[PDB]
């Protein structure tokens, strides 16, 4: 049956129809153990009040769309008890759970391709050996592109997506955790994804370990009032968060 | 001591020799290992998993994403052909494919093989598509009845979407070379419409098929030697 | 022949093996 | 084990049994893709097919055969000098640990996120006679370390190497090759990061962070000769005792830089090896 | 004889290879070894004596001995700050120390450490500072409130008189460089006032605190180099 | 045992264990230090730590991979000449057994009041070309012990050897090594003194009223040549089963001579390797 | 075992018994040669033998010890320049895997239609001086099987060689040799083929259309001398662990071009190793 | 190490030797060997096969196949002389045969030999011709009865169709040298009529037999070498 | 002395045996 | 491979053990 | 040290023995 | 390792002994 349920927090998703779930590398996330371990304070894990899902900024599937991407570990520097422990500990370790919600009708037509990438290096724009810039791989819950103008003066990524951003064949893409949105059968999409790092706990400020991405594989189509808007909903849940090394507290940027 | 005899090949050097060297940094414990999800053994693995298929491998589509959707359209006629694509493996639009990037790390190749197709159409509408492979001896068909002559499946869209379609493994040799090669030709796939497209009432009338292709546990690939489909017409900065 | 590390370290020995 | 191993037929793949026609319901050939899993359909499913006894391994598609292969990744220089010897940053070279620094292999391993791996390197110097006779030229290979004194030129106090590896290679005596530990802090080598040096709106991003594994200076040994030369020490690279996590898609561009993914090449469009065909209709 | 094969490395030599030499001398019966108070194994135990800290680091007082004591003041403010220094154990205050002197001849370190500090003070004087380890992450705190936030210890100046501080392991690789590098910043440690220095009648009213740092059982390190901290810009005669 | 020191297990760390909150009376983090002892905290007394399970080891910190590591510690030269052969005091060499000699390592014994090993000595001749053709430069090293016939010049009568350690090398041929027993009429070698000759006002004192051992009388077999050379024969010493008893603060004042401790630059103010800071405050 | 094959008695041909006359009925020196097969007569039959216990073996008779020699079969030439170093097609060969390529052992295999082994293939390099002076001349063969860049020239980016067999050879070090699997997608080596690449009136038919293995890309690593040479290169081959399927009647026409049976000289008649005689009444 | 002492022999290189080489390929698994119809292990397996034998030796006959044939004529005298060849099989008309061809491949050669013949003749056709070896020792035999005196077979012509006559060994050493050598000298092998062809009636009068020679189990070859009967003033094109 | 296989694969070995 | 001390005196072997 | 017939053939082998 | 007298001949063999 496609129906499915999720319960993280105090929070609850449902979903009427869905294509299967997906466990990134076939494990599902928890906490880390004392044999992998490395740092030798007691985390603090704050259970349900920070493991819990949060929905993110919507955004709107034109037929000029051209993808959209959002970056995890910071895509909740502001989601609340989580994002809070992010700040105030220097390690941090957690995995998570993806709800990709898009509906529209039975006579629209559409595609988006959903998947996770670990350690996303992306590229910039220009040529040269300037790596994209932070505060530009740092977006937060409102994501990066969209199909989006901006500086050529900032050490600016790739808005380039057939390379993958990474200059990788999009397609090969599908090697990464992912599924579709096929809107004729499909209304979501979710990834599920342990701690992938070869560290057992990083910085969450300095290192985003999970990077996801959805992009528009065969262009939105109806016949419809351009009245009917179709948003993409992204809601995320970290899950095993796990943080330590506290202290006083870094800052916003 | 003993009286030994040194053998012809004795002080060579070959980037492909087991042997064993004194280890520099003598006494150290390397950092453990820990635990981390997903770890590969063999290519294999890779070679199994459907990657997409360049295949509008058409002119100024190329370069950007639509290159990898394929429309079905009108089709005043009937009976019409929409794609083929040739099998060898190693050739665009092919090659690319996580496999074909991978095969042309090997000399040759062999098993049967894989192609999906997905319907990005609607929900409301319908078709019905004919895929066939079309083994090695002749050319590939012009038309239809020619090529359902030998091995098809008729696809028929519906609430499921996708459709895999296997292409055994026809050859004389075990095996086949993964270099062009007019001798290990493995054929070619088409496909073309069994009925329509049919769509009721204010729905678009062309819409898309995306298609993959991923291995079979026939599978198998030897001989590495280096890539094809990889020019280093540098050299790499700093 | 074989299994004789004639070296003392581990990172210095032959391709390892399959399982 | 012997048999298996030495006959190469540890990973053997399965047969293709024999099939018969199928008027029924459950249709394998039906799957979504879009549960993003991979179809498992085979061939005895399809068609009807044969019996097939088969007998190809899966060992040279192994994480070891694929990487485990020599591969050269540096190329030190020395276009010696007679004229002034020592001086500073002469006669010895230095070069910053590394790949990235070169395609072909570069590109391999970047098939994968994470790898893990002790090394087998080898050393081929090749001395070219720019003069009537080469004489004795000695060498001196060695590894610095972080922080360590790297050699200001060509005699430090640093070439004594106390406390550090220097492999020396006297022509004649064949090819210097030895072997390493895997060395990282970290349980994995890097093969890619998300990270940056810091908040430091112009700190450093990516794989590279993480790698400030050495350098190597080197010295050609033997002191002043009367008839020049020049040497090119060919530094080839093998895995041996390998691991890999998370495999990603190769590269379709022609890199340029280090430690980096850009592509964006001079002016020159974006190549990639994809072909153009004139129609879809035939191939 | 033995059909061998002269292998890639052979004929070469490593200032780090357990190999056998003919020995000269043969028929040597050395001088016995009669027992010595006191024999070491590994650096370990050295590195786990605690060793004075130069951390008035400071202008003239540097070639001098003072730049081993610390004067715990007037202080007409309150809550005010006393030092700081960074763990960085290679960086001079600490390099010099003998754990830094000595982690500086391998590339990498590992573990807890331990801060100790003694109060040459008086018995009638009293006090009570507040020391604290600020994980890498941010700055070195600029204020007692943000600092107290992480890791810390109140010192209460007692008949005891020496408090120690121990610096947890905090990182995110298993192990850490010896060479400074900005990822592998082990952060900082300073010490503010709790309270004040309080001292009744003619009594002097500044006095010195010494501070050490020893290891701990955590502590580990690896991959021998040359050290830093000493070049000889010689030579040497006779 | 294997697989331990192989593994390189053999003395592996405690692991962190787990730790609550204490609300009592003793006060492991209060100890005077003054009694000259060292303090024994930890973690888990400090803090509410974890549980970690440690996995490193202090093999690489022991005394014999902090010793036993090959460093030059004498390079012998000889600028031959043809003109002159033989003659008093040439074209053969003769230098004082010791170190001291030479820093890098010099520092890294010294670290310790007492030591004894056995030694990998390894020469590494290096024949500079200031001909056309250097021919065949056959050579001997040897060992004079004390009281012996030290050649007075190239060919002696001590070149016989006849109960004396003379190794051969001859250019292509590799590099001679070899080793050699504790020589020391003590249980162990001295790398410190404060002793003396006598009471003579005028005696000596230091390490080397303990330490004569040697020398080493060179020469270059081969007999006239035409196109001269110069050979540059480096002397690389490694300590194997060695032990150390009562360690000392390491040396950060650049010494010059041997055998002794004094830094008293020429001129130059002592200089150390501590820095200077603006404030203790900021670091 | 050993006895038998140390002292080489493993296939040991029969004695010759003893006979007595006969006067009967069945002649067994009566056969019919039409039937195809081939008669059974011995001695025995035919005369009145004695009795002489055999010793020969027919272990040298073996496809392995008929087979199994190494032997020309190309010999790569290198007429180095200097003056265009790199430049298109130079300093560097290339050669297409085979043998028709060369007679004498060409001849030998050809006696049979199917064949299959695994091969010991030595090196010969031989360095002409053209110069006063050859140096240090380092040298890179390898194997480009299909499809894989082939070097355009010799410094391409293929001689890295990140996954491809490069054997090195330093002048001094002896002869280069290895060995090989057998390589074919087919069960055995097609020594003759009565294919077609296809029913295109312009396809290749022949051994040929089945044996596009490689191709050998040459290379002469250390960089540009002063003095000139001359590499010639020899490339020998045997067949190690041979089997052999239906014999053929040997060649005794000079053939010419390889991949071919093609005898039809340019103009000279048809030459075989027939002689002439005046009478065949006398030999 | 192992005190060792390298042998004259030593880094050398022999077409002819066993050893050991590093395999470059290494994980190559081998496509399977499947099943073929007729293998050899053996020379001598087909050493033991008739060939046929050109004997008619003879001018203008040579470049053409009757050099294969012999016309059993007329003979208007009686008891007269056929043919005669020479044993030495490395000797045209022999050398050329399956065995000749090969035997030049080895520098000895020993055993008994078979020669056959077959009459090609008509069936209302009779005939009786004697065949005889002359052994090594005197002149190739001028008259038959010289010949008859040594080693021979008479033939009878009749429904059967094949004679075999065999050639002993006679011979001094074990074995006998390829090469031609007045010492190894085979000998002689002549064929005569016993009586005549007669044929009744308007049958021809001149009949061919056709000859070959195959081995005996008595056969053996040694001491590899390069051949004869082959120079290849070549070179070989592309 | 035999059947030291002194390399890995079988492709590398002395000349078979005869059976 | 070990414990083989090719020479005869004590002063020459390997680097010693651990314990 | 003895018996090691290094080489296969017997033609190759030391000096033979007495009795 | 010893006693591998490598060569035939007595004459050819190490130091002797001491007892
Ligand atoms: C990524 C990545 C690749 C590596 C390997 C490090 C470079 O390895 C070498 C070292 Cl540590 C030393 C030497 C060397 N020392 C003397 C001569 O060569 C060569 C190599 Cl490739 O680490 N991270
Ligand atoms: C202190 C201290 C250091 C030593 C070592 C003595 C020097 O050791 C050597 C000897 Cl005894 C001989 C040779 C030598 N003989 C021929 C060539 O070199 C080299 C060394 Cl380092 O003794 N006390
Ligand atoms: C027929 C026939 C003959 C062969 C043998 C193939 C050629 O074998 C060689 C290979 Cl694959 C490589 C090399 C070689 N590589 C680097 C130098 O020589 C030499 C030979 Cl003979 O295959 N089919």
């Amino acid at each position: 049956d496609r129906i499915m349920q999720i319960t993280r927090g105090d929070s609850t998703i449902s979903s009427d129809d869905v294509a299967n779930a997906v466990v990134g590398y076939g494990v599902w996330p928890h906490y880390l153990t004392p044999q992998d371990a490395t740092a030798i304070n007691k985390p603090t894990q704050p259970d349900t009040s920070s493991n819990r899902f949060y929905t993110l900024e919507s955004k709107h599937w034109n037929g000029s769309s051209k993808g959209w991407w959002w970056k995890l570990p910071d895509a909740l520097k502001d989601m609340g008890i989580f994002g809070e422990n992010m700040y105030y500990h220097f390690l941090g370790r957690s995995g998570y759970t993806v709800h990709v919600q898009c509906n529209a009708s039975k006579f629209h037509q559409g595609t988006l391709l959903v998947a996770m990438i670990p350690e996303h290096q992306l590229a910039s724009a220009k040529h040269g050996s300037v790596t994209a810039g932070y505060k530009l791989t740092h977006p937060g819950e409102a994501g990066r592109d969209v199909s989006q103008e901006r500086d050529a003066s900032l050490r600016q990524p790739s808005d380039d997506s057939w390379l993958n951003f990474d200059g990788t064949l999009l397609g090969n893409l599908l090697i990464f955790p992912h599924q579709f949105i096929n809107l004729r059968s499909n209304n979501s999409a979710t990834l599920i994804v342990p701690y992938v790092n070869a560290v057992p706990m990083d910085s969450m400020l300095r290192h985003n370990n999970w990077c996801l991405v959805i992009i528009p594989i065969s262009p939105l189509r109806s016949e419809t009032t351009s009245s009917n808007i179709v948003p993409i909903t992204v809601s995320i849940s970290p899950m095993c968060a796990e943080f330590s090394g506290a202290r006083a507290k870094n800052i916003k940027q | 001591g003993l009286p030994v005899y040194i053998t012809p090949g004795s002080g060579q050097f070959m980037t492909t020799d087991d042997m064993q060297s004194p280890c520099a940094l003598p006494w150290y414990h390397p950092t453990k290992e820990i635990s981390i999800p997903g770890e590969v053994k063999n290519l294999i693995e890779m070679c199994q998993v459907d990657t997409l298929i360049p295949v509008n491998n058409v002119g100024n589509n190329v370069g950007n994403v639509s290159m990898y959707t394929v429309q079905l359209g009108n089709q005043t006629g009937m009976a019409q052909k929409v794609f083929s694509i040739k099998v060898d493996i190693t050739s665009t639009p092919l090659a690319t494919t996580l496999i074909g990037e991978i095969a042309s790390y090997y000399t040759h190749w062999t098993g049967s093989l894989r192609f999906s197709f997905m319907f990005c159409g609607t929900a409301n509408t319908t078709l019905k598509l004919l895929l066939a492979y079309t083994p090695p001896g002749i050319d590939e068909p012009t038309t239809r009845k020619d090529a359902m002559l030998g091995t098809h499946v008729v696809w028929d869209v519906g609430l499921q979407s996708t459709i895999s379609l296997v292409v055994p493994w026809v050859s004389a040799s075990h095996f086949r070379l993964t270099a062009d090669n007019k001798y290990s030709m493995a054929g070619y796939i088409t496909c073309w419409y069994q009925t329509n497209l049919v769509v009721p009432p204010s729905t678009p009338q062309t819409a898309d098929m995306l298609c993959f292709v991923s291995a079979c546990k026939d599978f198998c690939l030897r001989m590495a030697r280096d890539t094809d489909l990889h020019i280093q017409s540098g050299p790499i900065e700093q | 022949y074989f299994n004789i590390n004639y070296f003392k370290d581990a990172a210095s020995s032959g391709a390892s093996r399959l399982d | 084990n012997y048999i298996d191993e030495v006959l190469n037929e540890v990973l053997v793949v399965p047969n293709i049994k024999e099939s018969h026609h199928t008027t029924s319901n459950s249709a394998p050939l039906l799957d979504a893709a879009e549960t993003g899993h991979t179809s498992n359909v085979q061939p005895e499913d399809a068609i009807e097919t044969r019996y097939v006894i088969t007998s190809q391994t899966r060992d040279e598609m192994s994480i070891e055969s694929f990487l485990g292969r020599s591969g050269c990744v540096h190329i030190s220089r020395i276009k010696v000098d007679y004229t002034d010897y020592n001086g500073q940053d002469i006669n010895f070279t230095k070069w910053k640990i590394t790949l990235q620094e070169m395609a072909q292999i570069r590109r391999k391993f970047e098939l994968f996120t994470y790898v893990r791996f002790d090394s087998e390197i080898t050393l081929v110097p090749c001395i070219a006679g720019r003069g009537d006779d080469i004489g004795h030229i000695v060498m001196q290979y060695m590894y610095v370390p972080p922080g360590a004194p790297i050699p200001s030129k060509r005699n430090d106090f640093s070439w004594q190497s106390g406390t550090n590896m220097s492999i020396f290679w006297q022509h004649g005596q064949p090819f210097p090759r030895f072997s390493i530990p895997f060395l990282s802090i970290a349980s994995a080598y890097y093969m890619f990061y998300d990270g940056y040096d810091g908040d430091n709106t112009s700190s450093k991003y990516g794989s590279v962070v993480t790698n400030d594994m050495g350098t190597i200076c080197s010295r050609i040994v033997t002191e002043k000769q009367k008839l020049s030369v020049v040497i090119t020490t060919h530094i080839y690279h093998k895995a041996k005792h390998t691991k890999a996590w998370c495999p990603r898609p190769p590269r379709a561009v022609p890199y340029t830089h280090s430690h980096v993914t850009n592509y964006m090449p001079e002016t020159g469009d974006v190549t990639t090896a994809i072909v153009r065909r004139n129609t879809i209709t035939t191939a």
